[PDB]
Order: C-alpha cells, then structure tokens, then sequence
C-alpha cells in the first residue's frame, strides 16, 4: 500500500506511558530510567560513546523492531555505521541471529539531494508508525536533529523566505514539536485488538 | 554523438552587464556552451545560464567589451561542457579552461567525462585503513591522514600556507612497509592566486623534478570568474578518473577556496538571487558538499583519493560561514598559528588545537610501528602541560620551581627548537619522526611517562 | 621569623582572593552580556537590509 | 467547564482562530447571562508563531525579531476583552500563559504582553532549581491593581505598607547577598547579617508553600509581621509611625 509521508496514520486511542523501557546499561536503567513510548535526547559531540548507546539499544532492548536513520554524517562515518551494524548479533534462545532481523536502515550522505536529507526524518517516522500498528514496541534513533535542521534552513534559504533569528526559518519550532509528539503508546485500530508503542531517541550537536 | 550541423545565430536582443540576451532560439539546452565571433574576428566563449521561451541568456568569460548588435554572431555546440581525460596529462600544466599553458600541445582524449559528475553509492563506501606520508613532522606525528580522510588547513593572510602546500607536493608519497610509487600521484590546483606565488609553484615543481607524477592547474586572480568556478571540478574529475578507472591512489590539494566562494557569489549575483547570511548565497552548503566527498575507498577496487583543501580565515572569524561549513563537512582540522610565524619557525603548524578524526585506525601494528599512538598521546599531554608550566613561570618565578617543571620547560624549548622545525629542503621518514619523538621522551624517567604502557617503555626507552 | 612571615602571608593571600572574586563574579558577566547584545543588534540590522 | 483543544499535530493556521472562539463563548456567558467566568489560555507564544508565519507568507513589514509589524494591535484585540460592564453583574478575568523563549525579557512577545496588560506574575527557574513549589520570584512580579482592592474595608489598613516594606527588605537582601559574593563573609556588618537572616526566613516561610494548602489573607499578614519583627523598630523606613506604634509589637 501507499501512504503519504507528511500525514499521520489514524489511531484508535492514545494511552499514558505505562510499561518501563530497560537497557543493559546500569546507569541509564536505574538512575535515569526511560519508558516505553518515551522521548529522549543525547549529545553527539565527537569522542563520546554515542556508539555505545546505539549498539546497546540495538542489541539489548525490549523493542521488536528498530529503525536507525541518517541525515548526513560526512560520509566516512556513514561507511562505519553501514559496516559495523549489519555484523552485530544477539542471543535469541541460544541462536546467533546475526542477520539483524529486527532492524532497518535509512542512509543519507552529505551530498544527497536536499529534500532527501530533509524528509528522511518523516520517512523514518512513517516506517516506525507502520510497524507500530502491528502491535509491537518499536524504537527509533536519529543520528542528528541538527542536520535535519540545517537541511530545513537550506530549503528555506532556497525559497528566499524571511529569515528569523540565527538565520533559521519560522517552521523550526512547530516542525520539531510535530515530529516529537508523533510518538507515544497507542491502542491500534483493528478488530484483532492489540496495543503497541513507539519511542524516539534524537541526538543534538551544538 | 552529435550527427547534426551546428547552428549560427545573428539575433542579439540586447546586452546587460556580463550577460547577453538572444531571441529566436530553437530548443536551447540549459548548460550548453557557445562561441562568439566579434567584428574584428576575435573569438570568445560562454555558457548558457538562463533559458525561457525562445529567449536565451549567455554569460561571457572573456568580458563583454566591444560586442555590437549586428556584427557579432553566436554558435551553438548543442552540448554541455565536456572535458578530455587520459593518463598522459601528468607532466602538463593547464590554465583551467583546458588550454595548456606549457609549450606542449593539446592532450589527446582517451575518454570524455561529464564535468558535473555523479555522487557515490553510500553502500559501496569503505573505511580508510592505510595512510599517506606527508614529509612534515607535525602532520605525520601529531596527526595522521588515512587514504580517504578529508582534512582542511585553516590559515590566514600573510601566513606561508602556499609553502606548506608546495612542500607537501614535493614530499608526498606512501610509506614503504619493508605495488610501487607508480600507484601514487598528486593533482595540485590553485585558484585565484597572484601572478607571484604562482610562477613560484611552477618553478618549484619543475626544478625538483616532481613533473613525473603531478597534474597542475593554475587560475590567475585576473582571469574570468566562471573559469574559477569550473576549474576545481575539472581537477576533481581528472583525479576521479585516474584513481578509479586506473588502479592508483591520488592526493588532491586545493588552494584558496575562499576565492572559489567569491566566484560563487559572483555567479549568484549574475542570476539575480537574494543573498542569505553575510551575503553568501544560501546554496553555498550544497555546492561545497558537491565539491567535497568525491574521495575515499570503494568496493571491488584498490584506488583511493585523499582531499586537502586550504582555507583563508577572514580575520580569525571562526564563525564565518566558509570555515564553519567546511568544518561541518570535513573530519578534523589543522591550524596555522601566527605567533609561531612571528617566532620564525618555518612550519608554523600548531599542535594544541589540531585534531585528526581517523588517527586511531590510520596507524597501528600493521602500519609503520606499534608504539606510535602511545607516543602521540604522551607527547600531547606533555606539550599541553608544558605550555601551562610556561604560563606558571610567567608569574610565580623560577625560584619557586621544581626539578620536574624544569624538565618540562626543557622539553618544551627543545621541542620547539628541533622537532617542529623542519626546513624547506629536509625530508623525514615516519621512522625518523618516531625516533626523534623517543629522543624527546627520553628526558623524563620511565615512571613520569604515565600515559604509555610499561611494555613499550621496556622495549624502546633503553 | 616564622610568625611574621605567617601574618604577612595571610594578608597577601586575602588580597589575591579579593581580586579573584572581583574578576569572577562581576567583570565576565558584564562583558558577555554586552557581546550578546551586539550580536542581536547586528542580526537585526542584516535582516532589515 | 467548557473546553477547547488544539494539539500540536493539528493544522498550524487553525491556531489564529482557536482563541477568539473561546473568548466569544466566554463573553456570551459573561454578558448575556451575568455569570462570573474565569478564562485561561495555555500558550500565547504558539499563537504568535502562527501569526508570524501567516504574515511572512504574505511578505509584510517586519519589525523586531521577524515579527509582523502590527502584532501589537492583534495582541491588544485579544487581551482587551475583559473588565465588567455597567448595569450587568457578570465579569471576565483572564490569566493567559505565555512562554519566553529563554530567560530574556526584551523578547518582543513578553515585552508587548507587558505593555498591554496591567502587570505580570514572574516565574524564575532559579527557585525551581532549589525545589520551592511556587517558583515565584516576587521581585519582578509587579501588579498594578493593588491600589483599589486593598486597605480599610477590604482587608486592613496595613496591607500596602507591609508589602512595600517587604519589597524593600527583600531587595536589600539581594544586594547584600551580591556584596557577600565578592567581598567574603568576614567583611560584612551586623546589618548585613540581619538582611541575610530576613532573606532566608522569607524564602523559607512566606514563599515556600504546600501544593494543596489554602492560606487566608490574614494568615499571610501575620507571617509578614513575623518577618518584619526580625528587624529592629528603627530600620523600618517604609512604614508610617502611626502604623508601627500599633502593630510592631
């Protein structure tokens, strides 16, 4: 089937965040716990262990499906992710399952057409929503919101819109709000009653 | 191929600045090239910039002086700009528009390539593993360059960045671990440069004998600006071909990209677009993306490209759009420090603020030597602390100083005197740089070298 | 000797602490506030242009 | 309670009409039915964002920080629906809620909101970092209608004077704390100790408060007098002699 990317798949109902989200990392699990269907942000400066968090979420996590998305990482780092992450593996009742039959990828270098970088975020959210409607707990990680932001600024500066403070467009706040709210726990539509959730982990590179 | 005769127009709607408006044009193409015949017979060329209806627009490289309304004529090749390419262009110097400035003839076309090119397949990308010797102690030791790492060299006006570039051209090569240097070439492209410091490039490259493995491009500051726009893409196309169609590693260097930014602003002004931040065009970011990231390693091949542009700082504005964007698209950076240039140190390269992203994998046991990472970390810490100790002695006074701090001061001063200084005509293999670094490290006892594991000290410090 | 050294040292160290507090809690915030204001004004002017 | 809702997923341009509708409903109930209606708005800043977007789409004259030049007039139009009317016993009160982008106050939204409205209640993150359930920085929180609702007949004659005195004392407390930050503890004087004591006890008692308590006005006045009693009689320069001769002890 075909679904427009800028629209939202209707839902039966939205529910409070109830069941917790856990990870193998002790600190994040006990001191600053996350919840299923929640929203989280992590810095993305060079040298920090963002790779640790990404890999731990990919491997140890309650989520049935996982979607990693890109928005431009200067190319070589994109090769690094594309190389390392298909190789990973986990114990599934004693099996290796190194194929990563629970992940999907979206990859954009620093020279793909501007709208591809701009709209990869909405593509990822749409895929996540589609898997959410299957009554599953899905988790999503964005490599950098800052890249999506500068892509938005780029298309605005193309359109010669009236520049706001720091040269960024007026869309910014509303777009980010709409993006982040899209997540949350949801009772799905369908006679075979069911419930799934969707959680987001963005990154920020000041 | 074009099996049809070319067209010849006589209609000239008007003239406006560096543009020319024509009418009654049949199926004009967007980026096709044209030639112009003048009343006195002088020949010229231009590119089609804007097309609408039967009207067309043409910008003229050589400048619109003397063009009339009836006597001038136009010609349409019916094709976008294409360039020849071949291995034999090594040893040749061009002016950027394809015309050889050297006394030699026009190169033959082994093939024709589209100047714009097309992007890389992200799946086919490969993480760089090997590295490139640079012949500068600081660049090889403090930092490193993988076969595919893109690093800029920030500098300022009045600093000798051209000279660092020239030395890199003279000294570039792969480390002999014990399939030859024939698999290594360089494409040096200088943009918008003074007449002086340009013939200097020519003469310095010719004397040493570097012509065997260099393809050179010169664009003068007084040349047409569109040539400046074209030239770096031409050189990147040549490097692309030589590195992918033929199994060879290549190291492309670009000089004075700020002039390229200026020419980009020029063409933006020509097409009547509203400026964005600080007057620079809003689509500068996409353009700089297109120029970069044409390098790395790919599946099923062996060739590689490594990119080293040079940037000029507009009065140390680190938030200026040009250096900022280039930083956002490149891995790591190298600085040039003005205080060192005042101190008469021939390489003015600074140490503390620089950083290489891919150093951790550009070296290792499979590369030159196992020790190198530990040595670099230890000497980095030592240099930083020694600078801090110089700051201490600035106020406290030497009389309240310890022996360890005296050794740190010795390390600092000898480092400055010997290691960083290179000389315009001195060569150092990586092994010699490591050995000199160990000579510097030897001043401290084995225990003071906290950062290095005891093993390396046991083998090497004695 | 030790006694007189002690008392003079005490007074001097208190003087230096006064200077450090003076630069830390007063001068820096003023300058950075000024700087932010300049940035804002310049951005507004560029926008009007 | 009659509700109107608009999530951030709803269409952007809808927000310009969203509040006027609710205000019209409130006006109906206030004037054609003489009810006492209280009104609360969640985020005026979102409304401002919708308005800047609409104006920028049309390429209209910009003023401060990319706003429409005439945003003042529209904010006036929304805010001015208030106050009682001759002959009818209804009433309209507004407590809109707006969010500064950051701690800056000179941002045009809060500035013009200050221009229109007759005061404001400030909330400071500094108090929130110290875990005071009302994070109300009383200092920048000027309100303009303390004139006609305070004094004999309403609460007491001494209300305005104690509030003014508390303002002065809290301000001197802030200033002496600033002096402490630079000079050190041992350079202060007894007056400084008294002012610091007042600041500490004031933030401990007057402001700090329960989520579900319900303090009467007279209790608040008693608390204020307790705080005032810390200072000697002579330091109270904002109070007339006639009032302290009766209420100070």
């Amino acid at each position: 089937q075909v679904w427009p990317v800028r629209q939202v798949r209707p839902v039966t109902e939205k529910l409070p965040a109830n069941h917790p989200l856990l990870t193998g990392q002790r600190v994040l699990d006990a001191l600053f716990p996350c919840v299923q269907g929640g929203t989280t942000a992590i810095p993305g400066a060079f040298g920090c262990g963002k790779t640790v968090i990404s890999q731990s979420l990919s491997k140890y996590s309650n989520s049935d499906v996982i979607i990693y998305v890109g928005c431009g990482e200067r190319g070589n780092e994109m090769s690094e992710v594309l190389r390392d992450f298909p190789e990973l593996t986990m114990e599934v009742d004693g099996k290796v399952e190194s194929i990563m039959k629970r992940t999907a990828l979206v990859a954009n270098t620093s020279n793909m057409p501007v709208a591809a970088r701009e709209a990869s975020i909405y593509t990822g959210i749409t895929l996540s929503e589609y898997f959410r409607d299957m009554g599953y707990h899905v988790s999503m990680m964005a490599d950098s919101t800052s890249r999506w932001a500068e892509a938005l600024r780029e298309i605005s500066g193309r359109l010669a819109e009236m520049p706001a403070d720091s040269g960024y467009p007026a869309y910014l706040g509303a777009r980010l709000a709409s993006f982040y709210e899209r997540a949350g726990r949801v009772k799905c539509l369908g006679n075979p009653e069911r419930e799934g959730s969707v959680s987001i982990v963005g990154a920020v590179s000041p | 191929y074009l099996s049809q005769p070319r067209l010849t127009y006589k209609t000239v709607s008007g003239v406006n600045g560096p543009l020319v408006i024509l009418d009654h044009v049949k199926f004009p193409r967007y980026a096709e090239i044209v030639h112009l015949t003048l009343p006195d017979g002088t020949k010229r060329s231009g590119q089609v910039l804007e097309v609408s209806g039967s009207k067309a627009v043409v910008q003229v490289f050589e400048g619109t002086s003397g063009i009339d309304a009836k006597k001038t004529s136009c010609e349409f090749t019916g094709d976008i700009l294409r360039t020849p390419v071949s291995e034999d262009m090594l040893g040749r110097v061009f002016n950027g528009s394809g015309k050889p400035i050297d006394r030699g003839p026009v190169v033959l076309a082994e093939d024709f390539l589209d100047i714009m090119g097309q992007p890389i397949n992200p799946q086919c990308r490969i993480y760089p593993e090997e590295m490139i010797q640079t012949g500068i102690s600081a660049i090889d030791g403090m930092n490193s360059i993988a076969r595919g790492q893109k690093i800029p060299i920030f500098s300022a006006a009045g600093l000798p960045h051209n000279e660092i570039a020239a030395q890199i051209c003279r000294q570039a090569g792969l480390v002999k671990k014990s399939y030859s240097e024939e698999n290594f070439a360089i494409v040096f492209a200088a943009m918008g440069v003074n007449m002086e410091t340009a013939r200097f490039f020519k003469s310095d490259f010719e004397e040493n004998g570097s012509m065997d493995n260099v393809c050179l491009f010169l664009n003068l500051a007084n040349d047409p600006t569109i040539e400046r726009i074209i030239t770096p893409r031409l050189a990147l196309t040549t490097a692309e071909f030589l590195a992918y169609q033929c199994e060879k590693h290549v190291l492309v260097i670009l000089t004075d990209m700020s002039s390229y930014a200026e020419a980009l602003r020029e063409v933006s002004a020509a097409r009547e677009e509203v400026p964005g931040r600080r007057g620079f065009p809003g689509y500068m970011y996409t353009d700089l993306a297109t120029i970069y990231e044409r390098a790395g390693r790919v599946e099923g091949r062996n060739g590689s490209i490594t990119q080293i542009p040079i940037l000029t700082m507009p009065n140390d504005d680190i938030t200026h759009p040009i250096p900022d964007l280039t930083g956002y698209i490149t891995e790591g950076q190298i600085y040039v420090d003005r205080q060192l240039h005042n101190r008469q140190i021939y390489p003015p390269i600074n140490v503390l603020p620089s950083l290489s992203r891919l150093m951790k994998s550009a070296i290792g046991e499979g590369m030159t030597r196992k020790d190198h990472a530990d040595v670099s970390n230890q000497l980095y810490a030592c240099y930083a602390i020694g600078k801090d100790v110089q700051a201490m002695k600035a106020v406290v006074g030497e009389e309240a100083l310890t022996s360890d701090d005296l050794l740190y001061l010795e390390f600092l001063q000898k480092f400055e005197k010997n290691f960083i200084t290179q000389g315009p005509y001195e060569n150092r293999t990586v092994y010699e740089t490591l050995d000199i670094g160990w000579q510097l490290l030897r001043i401290f006892p084995k225990e003071m070298l906290k950062r290095i594991p005891q093993s390396t000290l046991s083998e090497f410090y004695p | 000797s030790l006694q007189t050294s002690f008392v003079t040292l005490d007074e001097a160290i208190k003087i230096t602490n006064r200077r450090v507090n003076a630069i830390e809690h007063v001068i820096i915030p003023r300058i950075e506030r000024t700087l932010a204001y300049i940035i804002t004004e310049l951005d507004e002017r560029e926008r009007e242009e």
